[PDB]
């Protein structure tokens, strides 16, 4: 009841019982800052917790014995560890922490890192530079998180004392089990306490910005902070996604063994993969019903236009008629000490039979489970695990297949007999096809284009043509790569008839070397090019000569073009390998270079080319190698009737292969699995190691679909955690914002339970708003004018908007021009009457009304920079100029959205449905999650710049270029010049018919002679589109029809106004 | 309104 | 003329919602699971 004393009136606010205020918004917020680490768990210890919660945590995490036995010094005085399970066991392990620490002054109990030992260290002490090592790679582990988690679990406690809620939908409470059913909130009150025990101020780490500090007891180890981190997570997401309890226990269960284990970041790298292969590599073993879509993609298959045409119902044999999985999914926990986890899963997943919301929510809250943590380790251990690797090519090309060197090049002669030729031909073809277009030799587009080593903490000169021919391929030859529709893709590839195969390529990086790949396409740009360009020069290189011994009858001098120059200079290079250079701060005198074949991680032209590697293999494999080497007519049926034009699809690494229904149903699931061993067996020919999967579903860019599902991964982010790659300090304070409206946008995208997600991001959203400096304080309109929706303001009904509402002044529009005739009664509703009228509050005076209120100031003060843009001066200087717009007092809006608010709308008859009811389109989303049920159906999923803006900002005003003044673009284009976009929230959406046709610019009954649009600046219709379309979404509910009914100045004199505002810019 | 959106002389005389 | 926004209208705009789409004639007639005569 101490959170209820603290906190009175601010709960019912963001429960829907009280109005919102600003005054109980800063009074909370004063409140936020005042609190001791001590209090959240002086708040925890209140709490009845009920027997369901409890569950036996081990004594063995306490309990670690040291780091000595588990680092060394290598040759070459570098530090690495030794693995004790497996070689990829190179993370941070688990040991006791407290015997290399001394306390910070002003409090006893908490210490850092002695500095001693960093002094020895840098001396060069063979065990001070291993305990250094391993001090900083746990303050770095340790650090993983957005902010300190005490304040996370504060916002847990203050959003969900409330109670449960009401739905203005559904017109019933929701039923969720309470804080006394809250299994991860009992552990790490029992865990946080357990450490400290007879000693006070009990918080076993606290957090910084540049460090920690940690408890000094023996009670303390490394695989704490993560885990805690670990809890919370599932702590919120148990609250606000309405998970089930009975898989929270095993998802804590699970990292309960982690922490436990050796290691804790290793072990949860070998069992990232429980959840999903025992619940959705195993559905529907026996299917009985269940509405499926209805998709195709039309017939010139390259476009990927896709079609909605209904929805029809399953049949019995739609089965799950893939290989079993009980063999190894059983194995890999009882390998783990699992097998209470794994079969626990198994029986419960056995018990659904139709396809419906209901089993589609068990596979949401079963892949809920698994815990995202950011794995860390060393830079040092990172090159020496991933850069030391090697393809293995089983059946190389033999030595009489190539002639003499020409230069430093050898040529592939056409009569070899392996596969190599068919890669020689594609890239040969697609140089001497890139060669003869007219547009690589004007100078000015090689200027265009033109427009050592690589280390961590110059090739693009000359390594042009590989990647010039690489985009021919990726975009003339095989358009199989997608490089926003991805989505129809495997919502076609998921359905009943069809099956998909998820390909997956193992270490793209260190894939492809000299020995099979970089040979033959070097040897083929080099002659594909020399045919055209003869003599003619590349930017910056020359032509020259280079001797040759192609024929053995002689040799001979043979001009090099220069283009082809190039590819000598280039292919030295290749021939080698690459060169790296690594620092790590995490241990000091550790510093070396080191040799690969491997390729930089994440480079733009590095992916291109392997896409069109991928798709000339994939080819070479279904024409050639296929039929050549197997028995089974079925096999090679199957073979001959798919092309990777019409079902192969490859972005990077990753593909997907579809397999179509034919008439007789789906295809027999067993000479698939037969083809899939084929193509096991020939990435072993020449170095590639499939990772081949087919269970019935479709995984492709990292998105998981089962009968065409839309399953969002709630564990792809966590909540709580935040990637840092370096030892730095992070951003000063007024930056955190955007994080935790991050945090709220990413909520958003996977259907969570909506009032419980927002009234949890209104705790984070008052949590996290005054800071130290008369503080600095954001007003709660400040984070209303960043896409924040409400819940109950100016005397409303509760739960009345939704989050489907844009940001900006767009978003500022639609909710005043929703609640303005009850706004204009609650300001005369206490004394704030003037004596005209305004055109659009009345007779009330808004601007002392929001002056007092101060809306004006949050709605100017966010629009404020929050970069601390190129010192703590600068930050003062920050922090003076948001200080400086809190002090103002203002007397209007901006001139956008006062143009605005004189266009008037109205909602007269809902539209007709655009997708089926009963169809589950996307995971999460159901008649329990009211709002996005509705707004999905009614508008239905979407299945089908500075010179753009100046142009028309000149266009527009009275003033390719010779095409721009007559012609006109769709609204989403032309309602760029007053900076409008289609927000983040309505990409899953279908907005386009939404615009085309169900916002009418014309009333209902006939022409109001008010609302005229002159046949000179016909722009203005592309704007009113979206000012039409914005209520239309933010309205919780049904998407309705809504039509145009006044603009109070008139519709000549309203775009006067956007004219102004262009002339000022 | 909230409640019901839950829900849902002489001659004269003579 | 104008109008607020009361969870009246958001039922208002319910039902006829519910009831354009309860109306169509696939609706009317499809079903999920076949019965013993349909099987048969």
């Amino acid at each position: 009841s101490m959170i209820l004393t603290q906190f009175g009136p601010f709960i019912e606010s963001i429960s829907g019982i009280t109005d919102q205020s600003n005054d109980v918004f800063e009074n909370a917020a004063k409140a936020f800052s005042m609190f001791t680490r001590s209090d959240v768990y002086k708040a925890l210890d209140e709490i009845p917790f009920s027997e369901d919660a409890m569950l036996p945590i081990p004594p063995t995490i306490y309990t670690k014995p040291s780091h000595d036995s588990y680092y060394y010094i290598d040759a070459l005085n570098r530090v690495r560890r030794k693995t004790y399970q497996g070689p990829d066991d190179v993370y941070v392990p688990n040991c006791s922490i407290v015997e290399l620490l001394e306390p910070h002054e002003t409090l006893t109990s908490y210490g850092r890192l002695s500095e001693a030992i960093e002094n020895r260290a840098k001396d060069g002490d063979s065990q001070a530079r291993i305990a250094t090592t391993y001090g900083r790679i746990a303050e770095s582990q340790a650090r993983q998180i957005k902010a300190p988690l005490e304040k996370f679990v504060l916002a847990l406690l203050v959003a969900e004392a409330g109670g449960s809620l009401y739905d203005p939908v559904l017109q019933k409470y929701d039923e969720i089990p309470g804080l006394s059913h809250n299994c991860p909130l009992w552990c790490f009150r029992e865990i946080c306490r357990h450490i400290s025990g007879p000693l006070p101020d009990r918080a076993p780490y606290l957090y910084l910005s540049a460090g920690v500090f940690w408890l000094m007891s023996p009670r303390m180890t490394s695989a704490i902070p993560p885990l805690l981190s670990d809890l919370v997570n599932l702590a919120i997401l148990q609250q606000t996604a309405g998970l089930d309890p009975s898989l929270v226990r095993l998802g804590v269960q699970i990292c309960l063994h982690a922490a436990a284990s050796s290691s804790y970041a290793w072990f949860i790298l070998k069992t990232k993969s429980i959840f999903p292969q025992n619940t959705l590599h195993s559905m529907y073993e026996s299917l009985e019903g269940g509405y499926c879509p209805n998709l195709e993609w039309l017939e010139p298959r390259s476009d990927y236009k896709f079609m909605y045409m209904g929805a029809m119902p399953l049949s019995t044999k739609y089965a799950r008629s893939a290989p079993s999985n009980d063999k190894k999914a059983r194995e890999l926990g009882e390998k783990y000490g699992l097998s209470s986890v794994v079969s626990e899963l198994r029986r419960r997943t056995k018990t659904y039979s139709k396809h419906d919301f209901t089993s589609v929510r068990y596979i949401r809250d079963a892949m809920a489970c698994t815990s995202g943590i950011f794995l860390v380790r060393t830079p040092t251990e990172t090159v020496l695990q991933e850069y030391t690797q090697s393809p293995e090519i089983k059946v190389p090309i033999p030595q009489k297949d190539w002639t003499g060197p020409i230069g430093e090049i050898r040529i592939l002669k056409d009569t070899t007999s392996s596969i190599a030729r068919y890669l020689y031909r594609t890239w040969y073809l697609a140089a001497a096809r890139m060669a003869a277009q007219p547009r690589t030799w004007d100078p000015l587009f090689q200027a265009i284009m033109r427009s050592a080593d690589t280390s961590m903490g110059p090739q693009q000169q000359v390594s042009a043509p590989h990647t010039l021919t690489a985009d021919y391929i990726n975009y003339h030859m095989n358009l199989s790569t997608t490089s926003e529709k991805v989505i129809p893709l495997g919502v076609y590839a998921s359905s009943p008839p069809n099956q998909s195969i998820n390909i997956d390529i193992s270490a793209c990086d260190a894939s492809i070397t000299w020995d099979f790949f970089l040979s033959v396409i070097m040897a083929a740009i080099h002659e594909g090019v020399a045919s055209s360009s003869i003599g003619k020069p590349f930017m910056g290189v020359p032509a020259s000569i280079v001797n040759d011994e192609s024929v053995v009858g002689v040799r001979a001098a043979r001009p090099i073009s220069g283009m082809q120059n190039m590819i000598q200079h280039l292919s030295k290079l290749y021939k080698r390998g690459f060169s790296y250079r690594v620092n790590d701060s995490f241990s000091p005198g550790n510093d070396f270079t080191h040799m690969t074949t491997t390729f930089p991680s994440g480079s733009t032209a590095t992916s291109t080319e392997h896409t069109a590697n991928n798709s000339t293999m994939m080819e070479t494999f279904l024409t050639v190698w296929g039929p050549e080497h197997t028995d089974d007519p079925d096999v090679l049926r199957l073979m001959k009737s798919l092309t990777i034009q019409r079902n192969y699809v490859c972005q990077g690494d990753d593909g997907l292969m579809i397999i179509d229904g034919n008439t007789a149903g789906k295809v027999n699931s067993e000479t698939i699995q037969k083809m899939l061993e084929l193509i096991s067996k020939y990435g072993e020919e020449f170095g590639w190691k499939y990772d081949i999967a087919y269970d019935g579903t479709a995984e492709y860019l990292k998105l998981y679909f089962i009968f065409g599902c839309r399953i969002p991964n709630l564990s792809r982010h966590p909540i709580v955690g935040k990637e840092r790659a370096n030892s730095s300090a992070e951003e000063p304070w007024p930056a955190i914002l955007d994080q935790i409206m991050g945090i709220f946008f990413n909520g958003v995208h996977d259907g969570l339970q909506w009032q419980r997600w927002i009234r949890y991001s209104w705790a984070l959203c008052c949590a996290f708003s005054r800071q130290r400096t008369g503080y600095l304080q954001y007003p709660m309109w400040s984070f209303v004018y960043w896409g924040l929706p409400l819940v109950k303001v100016f005397g409303s009904d509760p739960w009345i908007f939704s989050w489907y509402m844009p940001t900006g002044d767009l978003g500022m529009y639609s909710w005043i021009s929703l609640i303005r005739p009850l706004m204009t009664r609650w300001m005369v509703a206490n004394g704030y009457v003037t004596d005209k009228c305004s055109p659009v509050f009345g007779n009330a005076d808004y601007r002392k009304c929001f002056n007092e209120l101060k809306l004006y100031q949050g709605y100017y003060m966010a629009q404020l920079p929050r970069n601390p843009k190129k010192t703590r001066e600068e930050l003062a200087e920050m922090d003076e100029t948001l200080m400086r717009a809190r002090k103002h007092s203002y007397s209007s809006f901006s001139k956008l959205l006062e143009a605005y608010l004189l266009v008037k709308w109205r909602m007269c008859e809902a539209r007709e449905p655009s997708v089926d009811l009963r169809l589950p389109l996307c995971a999460g989303i159901d008649p329990l999650n009211s709002d996005p049920f509705l707004k999905m159906v009614s508008v239905g999923p979407m299945l089908q710049n500075a010179i753009d803006s100046a142009l028309l900002r000149l266009r527009t005003l009275g003033a390719l270029a010779g095409k721009i003044m007559l012609q006109d673009v769709n609204t989403v284009q032309l309602a760029r010049v007053v900076n409008l976009a289609v927000p983040d929230t309505w990409m899953s959406l279908d907005f386009d018919t939404m615009f085309k046709h169900h916002v009418k610019l014309l009333p209902k009954d006939g022409r109001h002679l008010n609302t005229d649009i002159p046949p000179r600046m016909g722009w203005l219709r592309a704007i009113l589109r979206f000012l039409g379309a914005g209520m239309a979404m933010t309205a919780t509910g049904v998407a309705v029809d809504i039509y145009l009914e006044d603009i109070h100045g008139g519709g000549r004199s309203l775009g006067q106004r956007f004219m102004t505002w262009m002339r000022q810019e | 309104a909230h409640v019901a959106s839950h829900g849902l002389n002489r001659k004269t005389a003579q | 003329g104008n109008m607020t926004l009361t969870s009246s209208e958001i039922q208002r705009h319910i039902t006829e919602f519910i009831s354009s789409w309860q109306n169509h004639p696939i609706v009317q007639v499809s079903a999920d699971v076949e019965n013993r005569k349909t099987a048969q």
